RNA sequence: GUCAACAAGUACCGUAAGGGAAAGUUGAAAAGAACUUUGAAGAGAGAGUUCAAGAGGGCGUGAAACCGUUAAGAGGUAAACG
RNA sequence: GCGGUGAGCCUUGAAGCCUAGGGCGCGGGCCCGGGUGGAGCCGCCGCAGGUGCAGAUCUUGGUGGUAGUAGCAAAUAUUCAAACGAGAACUUUGAAGGCCGAAGUGGAGAAGGGUUCCAUGUGAACAGCAGUUGAACAUGGGUCAGUCGGUCCUGAGAGAUGG
RNA sequence: CCCAUAUCCGCAGCAGGUCUCCAAGGUGAACAGCCUCUGGCAUGUUGGAACAAUGUAGGUAAGGGAAGUCGGCAAGCCGGA
RNA sequence: GUUGGAUUGUUCACCCACUAAUAGGGAACGUGAGCUGGGUUUAGACCGUCGUGAGACAGGUUAGUUUUACCCUACUGAUGA
């Protein structure tokens, strides 16, 4: 017989099945659409996840009830040192899909990226890409490079740079640095092609891939959970007290025909590190990173033109399980997937934003740098020192 | 005695026995799976190192219920364990096997263990006690294991 | 092991018991 | 080797609980070849039993 | 075949009246494995007895279910079968 | 199984059992080779049956799968060193940390058990891990009364004799 | 000699059952509960490593306050003087 | 997408309030090794009516033990081939 009450069914058939991702990094699955009339360009980067922190602005939404009125956004911080353009791979249309054409590798990779290709680099004798140099220092080795790039120009209609980032800017425990392809839209593919070419080998910062306050598509490996019932994992509803053999169930799996249980139904299993891409995240700043000047650094990439205060984007005591930031950074507005020290794919948008929220000209006026670990109450540490006075453990 | 399997010449080789030893018939079969072929002195380190938990045993028919270890992929497996019992009788018994190749002059640093078979003993009584005033059985399963240590090089 | 036929017989007893209070006639 | 009859012999001849009973740990093998009340009462009077005293409980909190 | 070929109305069960089994076979002869060797021992390896230990103290013969091992063959519509 | 009969067969190997060996019969079944076995067996003519099994929630005995799975989770708790020993998470000694907390996890009895008591020895079984431990196994030892009980007395009641 | 979370009955070293005697200090009305001394024991027929789901036993919870449910079931509140 | 409630074991019914709307059904009258046990509901008991009576009531009332997954599959995750 018919349910009596109908009520909306829990969960979201199209993300099954809740497994536990394959990759760690992060996959963009769609590129943005290539249109040649466009300069060319890079369409997506990979920093990592420092921690969050909320900001202070003013809101221009004409007709609005924050409008012209200062509002508080929770913000996220993603670290973004400069990634190494390593290589060149080409891709061809077929009836198929794209499959791979050709791959260039740069003749100097550095360790980090190195390190990439080994399980374990403590045993091993290091020996990737060594037969491979000696090409770009032949001639009759030389001239299968150019007859790579050619045939390359002349059948290709996708370009993808293999670029990867460098880890010894980063605060973290790991040195194996992240590969990634990153596809390159605009001009033609004899055009696109030999930018890549002069790139190779080089560093590309991230204010040029992204730029104020767009909108971007985040991508990364969500926070793992482990093993949790129906409860937590579908947010079903608990049986009642007087529930024998326990309450955190779904009652009924399934009817008596079929004589099976469906797909659909909530069962136990893995929450949480699944791949998942969400969309329209406002970029709210492009930060600089410590740069070293006239003898001392300046370290004021928290700083606004309405605060002044020589302040980094770093708390006090640090970010928490993270460390801190001394490279460039991407102030995101809201919340990202993954934990700290996640890597996240951004990519540029696959839409076309024409929304009145997603052309809004941001302009910050305060960024808290209170510590994040625990109530802290101080913004700066000259602040913290001239409040409380000189203590004991000062004056010995 | 009489075993199944005589050696292909009766000189190059030594044998052992050992009759109604108290081990489970089902983790001396599977340790004694790992153990043919090798030579006795990788056989003997092997041995070991169950005792230890640093090279598994993998569990192939007797495995319903077995859980998985990280070693057991060595042996190009998924689920395996580590038989303390089933490992130390291996030890006594290979010993002996050892000495058997010394009395009849043989260089034990060739030996290599050819054949190998554990078959399953009498069993033992005891009872357990369940729940409405019933007695079940509470058996116990030994085991025999033979051997030949036939020498090459 | 000795096989007690009483206690098949009380089980029984219980089963047939539980039968009546289960089921409405 | 084992002093469980030795601990027994030596709270009967001497009034007290097996608790109170002290074994010389390093001279445990004196002890080991005793087994009648007159080596006990040899052993006491050479020290290698010794009664422990009684633990404190005092009243002085609650005087 | 008597419940009982045997330390059987026995062991055991039940307060009691009463109920009530299982269990035969080394070899002609104990000649029942001296001695050596590994092990803490059980257990083995040699050696020896005997026509025979493929007769080693619940041992004549030693089937099947079931199991181990070697050998050969095969394996995604559960096997099996005409 | 019995009466007859084959100057039947057999320790130069009977029965029985096993067999990728050879065959026969429509079939019930049979014959032969090989291996194992170690003392009896079979053909024809009649005679006589407790005479042929897949089933009966069949009877008794054995054995699987399940399965090295369920499990070994009631009552807060162990640790360090030494000794003996082939071997120590579990024995003993010491040290610590704890619990019963005098309506005890203490000290003695009545019923009931029947040697479990106590030594020494073992190390197979049993004590659902393990034991160098045991209420297990072996070998010895141990219960002393005019006054402590029984015994005596009658109680509810039981019970002969005369009838 | 045991007299019982191992000598008895319950098929067993079975959370059951099985008649009594003696009875310390503190708190307190108290042979209540809690902590200790005398005396006793080794956590009740295994350890080790982890800290997932589900349990079983125990806790807490913003703002509402029975709207839950057949039913205030369960818990909470109340508490001594 | 089709709700929160009062009464009722209710399915239904009816009413209050909200809402874009408060449509109708099925799946062993979906679903008990998923629960609950309120209706029915064995043994206790009370009343009415019936019966000489034991008893009966398709009448009312109150009290009344809800067992097992460790197997195969399906399903959800996890290694792996
Ligand atoms: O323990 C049992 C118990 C439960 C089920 C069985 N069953 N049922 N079918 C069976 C088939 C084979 C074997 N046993 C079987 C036996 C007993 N109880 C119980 N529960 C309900 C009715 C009767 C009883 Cl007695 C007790 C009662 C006391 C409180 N705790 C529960
Ligand atoms: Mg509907
Ligand atoms: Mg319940
Ligand atoms: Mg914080
Ligand atoms: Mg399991
Ligand atoms: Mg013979
Ligand atoms: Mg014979
Ligand atoms: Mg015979
Ligand atoms: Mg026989
Ligand atoms: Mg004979
Ligand atoms: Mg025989
Ligand atoms: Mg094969
Ligand atoms: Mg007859
Ligand atoms: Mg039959
Ligand atoms: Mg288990
Ligand atoms: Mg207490
Ligand atoms: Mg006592
Ligand atoms: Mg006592
Ligand atoms: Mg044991
Ligand atoms: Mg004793
Ligand atoms: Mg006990
Ligand atoms: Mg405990
Ligand atoms: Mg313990
Ligand atoms: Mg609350
Ligand atoms: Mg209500
Ligand atoms: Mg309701
Ligand atoms: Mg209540
Ligand atoms: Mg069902
Ligand atoms: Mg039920
Ligand atoms: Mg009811
Ligand atoms: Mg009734
Ligand atoms: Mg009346
Ligand atoms: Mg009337």
């Amino acid at each position: 017989s018919h349910r009596k009450f109908s009520a909306p069914r829990h969960g979201s058939l199209g993300f099954l099945p809740r497994k536990r991702s394959s990759r760690h990094r992060g996959k963009v699955k769609s590129f943005p659409k290539d249109d040649p009339s466009k300069p060319v360009h890079l369409t997506a980067f990979l920093g990592y996840k420092a921690g969050m922190t909320h900001i202070v602005r003013e809101v221009d939404r004409p007709g609005s009830k924050v409008n012209k009125k200062e509002v508080v956004e929770a913000v996220t911080i993603v670290e973004t040192p400069p990634m190494v353009v390593v290589g060149i791979v080409g891709y061809v249309e077929t009836p198929r899909g794209l499959r791979t054409f050709k791959t260039v590798f740069a003749e100097h990779i550095s360790d980090e990226c190195k390190r990439r290709f080994y399980k374990n680099w403590h045993k091993s004798k290091k020996k990737a890409f060594t037969k491979y140099c000696k090409k770009w220092q032949d001639e009759d080795g030389k001239k299968q490079l150019e007859k790579d790039f050619s045939s390359m120009k002349k059948y290709c209609q996708v370009i993808r740079v293999i670029a990867h980032t460098q880890m010894r800017l980063l605060p973290l425990r790991q040195k194996k640095a992240h590969l990634m392809e990153i596809q390159v839209n605009g001009g033609t593919v004899a055009e696109k092609l030999d930018w890549a070419r002069e790139r190779l080998e080089q560093q590309v910062p991230v204010n040029q891939v992204f730029g104020q306050d767009e909108m971007i598509d985040v991508i990364g490996v969500t926070k793992g959970k482990g093993y949790k019932g129906v409860t937590s994992r579908w947010h079903t509803k608990k049986l009642p007290r007087k529930t024998h053999r326990g309450l955190r169930k779904v009652a009924c799996i399934g009817a008596w025909h079929p004589a099976r249980v469906a797909f659909s139904v909530a069962r136990a299993g893995q929450k949480g590190y699944h791949h998942r891409t969400e969309i329209n995240k406002k970029i709210y700043k492009i930060g600089q990173g410590y740069l070293i000047k006239d003898g001392k650094l300046i370290k004021n990439n928290a700083s606004t033109d309405y605060d002044l205060s020589d302040k980094s984007i770093n708390p006090l005591g640090g970010f928490v399980h993270y460390g801190e930031v001394t490279n460039d950074f991407v102030m995101l507005k809201g919340c990202v997937v993954g934990t700290k020290k996640r890597v996240l794919t951004l990519r540029k948008s696959l839409l076309v934003q024409t929304k009145r929220r997603a052309l809004e000209k941001i302009d910050l006026k305060f960024i808290d740098t209170t510590s994040k670990f625990g109530h802290g109450r101080f913004q700066t540490m000259e602040e913290k020192k001239a409040f409380m006075g000189p203590l004991k453990k000062d004056r010995i | 005695v009489r075993y199944s399997l005589d050696p292909e010449n009766p000189t190059k080789s030594c044998k052992s026995r050992g009759s109604n030893l108290r081990v489970h018939f089902k983790n001396t079969r599977e340790t004694a799976q790992a153990i043919k072929g090798m030579h006795i002195r990788k056989a003997t380190k092997y041995l070991k190192d169950v005792t230890l938990q640093k090279q598994c045993v993998p569990f192939r028919r007797y495995n319903g219920g077995v859980g998985r270890c990280a070693q057991a992929k060595q042996w190009g497996w998924t689920q395996g364990r580590w038989p303390k019992k089933s490992a130390e009788f291996l030890l006594h018994m290979l010993k002996n096997a050892e000495s058997n190749a010394e009395l009849k002059g043989l260089d034990v640093d060739s030996l290599v263990i050819e054949h190998i078979q554990v078959n399953k003993a009498p069993k033992m009584r005891r009872r357990t006690y369940r729940a409405h005033g019933r007695i079940n059985p509470y058996m116990s399963s030994p085991c025999h294991i033979e051997m030949i240590l036939t020498e090459k090089e | 092991g000795l096989q007690i036929p009483a206690i098949l017989g009380i089980l029984g007893g219980i089963l047939a018991l539980l039968i009546l209070i289960l089921n409405p006639n | 080797s084992m002093l469980r009859l030795q601990k027994r012999l030596a709270s009967s001849v001497l009034r007290c609980g097996k608790k109170k009973v002290w074994l010389d740990p390093n001279e445990t093998n004196e002890i080991a070849n005793a087994n009648s009340r007159q080596q006990i009462r040899k052993l006491i009077k050479d020290g290698l039993i010794i009664r422990k005293p009684v633990t404190v409980h005092s009243r002085a909190r609650c005087r």
